């Protein structure tokens, strides 16, 4: 998180954190006490499918608290249209092999409802993005969870304003701009598949992930977000869908 | 002149300028003749609908405001209280 | 444009005076409607003129509750079939206006001199303390009241057959040019904001002689 402010323990209780074998993987966000909602590109390596570890109430990794709690990840469903290695549909939802406690300090994002993503959070100014990932480029990661304010474009504006890459994805109705363009602030390599929350009348609610950017914070250019909310359905219907075998499921899309 | 025509509706002054004019507006008005009704656009596209969550428009008929999974709807129509302890996108601490 | 059926707005342009800002654009609506957004560099987007067929939209409401903030606004496109059409990003048509702070840009209407008498050797021109649209708590507000002190005025003067143009100007609300002792004089104001960079000079107030 480029340029972020250390989110007050308690303050970001959605904050899921992504362990493998001990190390960090990825960020990720709690919208339901089974279900955690991460990047798909979060696993294009992924090879021992058991040592996969989520972890909330976590804020800072150094020091050991009691308010921690972790959960094999018991299956990972990313959509049939996700190619491992692109930039779209960069979108994972975790399954826990045991829920989760709700308390003062782990508490889900609301999944808003499509419409209400698309009429009225699309256009807040801004939310807050949040991870323990790079703090600068090749820079050291975050011991302290890390939480970043900034606000979001819509696509014409965000194609209007950067700096035109060689092969720049596209920006995809699948994902949005987000930050700052002045080498201010931004996410960055860590945080892939942390939230970005939005606040409506005194709640938060799930409208974007963290992707990819240029680099972190790159002069003339943005940050992309999977745009949550073409993913809403799709995320609803795997939340009642019964188990299945594997742990790598690749759910249809749409 | 210009103002003659009265072109300033529901009630709306009139402090017209040379080859133009300027309505001043009531309150529950707006436009260059006051002719929109501030009212008269209750729809979720607008501010979503007025409602705290939820928003769903209908035919013919007032919109209506919904809560979120783990809500409930007060009684005026338009706002959402926590029908549980650990309601989502509320942070503990802070509240 | 990036059109197929629905054309995107252009020539967004305020139309500005005492503050009654207008945004007004282009073009004449066919087959479909505009919705006009507006907000702040840092604030939330308030959508205006809900799927209308004009190329107009009054926008004073929002503007005049901080007429020093900078205001950047945006009109949407949609055919008229559905006024939630996908567009290519997945989002609407639109474009965006030129920045818009209506302190600096909206113009000063025409004056108006209020009442001009004799106090002896000289006369008192006086214009009327304008009404603005910039409504503040059930009331509306003066030029004078609006920009304080940062108003002053200009008095363009022709004598009975006249021969010259003269002017005066005094930042009160009061001019007061000496005149000799008969020779009747014409009063054409304009009200000036000299810190302006833009509209800093307005209209020739309607001439009030003898
Ligand atoms: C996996 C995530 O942790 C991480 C988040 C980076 C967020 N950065 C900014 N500035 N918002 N994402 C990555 O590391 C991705 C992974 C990836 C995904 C799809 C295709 C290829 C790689 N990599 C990047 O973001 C790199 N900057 C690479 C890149 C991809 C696409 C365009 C430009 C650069
Ligand atoms: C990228 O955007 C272009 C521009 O419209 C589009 O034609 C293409 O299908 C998109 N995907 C590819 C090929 O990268
Ligand atoms: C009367 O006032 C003017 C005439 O020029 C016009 O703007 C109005 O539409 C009309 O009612
Ligand atoms: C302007 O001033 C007078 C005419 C009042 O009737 C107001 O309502 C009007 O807008
Ligand atoms: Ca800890």
């Amino acid at each position: 998180i480029v340029g972020g402010k250390v989110c007050p323990k308690g303050e970001c209780p959605w904050q899921v954190l992504l362990l493998v074998n001990g190390a960090q993987l990825c960020g990720g966000t709690l919208i339901n006490t089974i279900w955690v909602v991460s990047a798909a590109h979060c696993f294009d390596k992924i090879k021992n499918w058991r040592n996969l570890i989520a972890v909330l109430g976590e804020h800072d990794l150094s020091e050991h608290d009691g308010d921690e709690q972790s959960r094999r990840v018991a299956q990972v469903i990313i959509p049939s249209t996700y190619v491992p290695g692109t930039t779209n549909h960069d979108i994972a939802l975790l399954r826990l092999h045991q829920p989760v406690v709700l308390t003062d300090h782990v508490v889900p994002l609301c999944l808003p409802e499509r419409t209400f993503s698309e009429r009225t959070l699309a256009f807040v100014r801004f939310s807050l993005v949040s991870g323990w990932g790079q703090l600068l480029d090749r820079g050291a990661t975050a011991l302290e969870l890390m939480v970043l304010n900034v606000p979001r474009l819509m696509t014409q504006d965000c194609l209007q304003q950067s700096r035109k890459v060689g092969d720049s994805p596209n920006i995809t109705e699948y994902m949005f701009c987000a930050g700052y363009s002045d080498g201010s602030k931004d996410s960055c390599k860590g945080d892939s598949g942390g939230p970005h929350a939005t606040h409506y009348r005194g709640t938060w609610y799930l409208t974007g992930i963290v992707s990819w950017g240029q680099g972190c914070a790159t002069v003339g250019h943005f940050g992309v977000y999977t745009r949550v909310s073409q993913y809403i359905e799709w995320l609803q219907k795997l939340m009642r869908s019964e188990p299945r075998p594997g742990v790598l499921l690749r759910a249809p899309f749409p | 002149d210009q103002c003659a025509s009265s072109p300033c509706q529901n009630g709306g002054s009139c402090k017209d300028q040379l080859q133009s004019y300027i309505c001043f507006c009531l309150p529950a008005f707006e436009g260059r003749n006051c002719e929109t009704h501030k009212d008269d656009q209750l729809i979720c596209v607008n501010e979503n609908g007025g409602c705290e969550q939820y928003c769903s428009d209908h035919t013919g008929t007032k919109r209506s405001c919904r809560c979120h999974e783990g809500y409930s709807l007060l009684a005026d129509g338009v706002s959402c209280t926590p029908t549980v302890e650990y309601p989502c996108g509320k942070i503990p601490i802070l509240e | 444009s990036g059109t197929t059926n629905t054309v995107a707005a252009y020539n967004l342009t305020w139309k500005s005076t005492n503050f009654k800002t207008i945004l007004e654009w282009e073009p004449k609506p066919v087959n479909q409607v505009y919705t006009v957004q507006i907000s702040t560099k840092s604030g939330d987007w308030k959508s205006k003129c809900f799927y209308t067929t004009d190329t107009e939209c009054d926008l004073t409401d929002e503007i005049v509750k901080d007429v020093k903030q900078t205001y950047l606004a945006r009109v949407f496109s949609y055919p008229a079939g559905n006024v939630e059409s996908t567009g290519s990003a997945g989002e609407p048509l639109y474009e965006n206006s030129p920045e818009f702070t209506p302190y600096l840009e909206t113009n000063l209407g025409q004056p108006t001199i209020q009442s001009f008498e004799q106090v002896g050797t000289k006369v008192n021109v006086t214009v009327e303390d304008e009404r603005t649209l910039v409504r503040r708590n059930n009331t509306f507000l003066s030029l004078r009241d609006v920009f304080g002190k940062d108003l002053i005025y200009t008095l363009y003067y022709w004598k009975s057959s006249s021969s010259g143009k003269k002017t005066a100007k005094t930042n009160t609300n009061e001019f007061l040019i000496d005149v000799d002792k008969g020779e009747n004089y014409c009063f054409s104001v304009q009200a000036v904001i000299p810190s302006r960079t833009v509209n800093r000079k307005s209209t020739d107030s309607p001439v009030e002689c003898m």
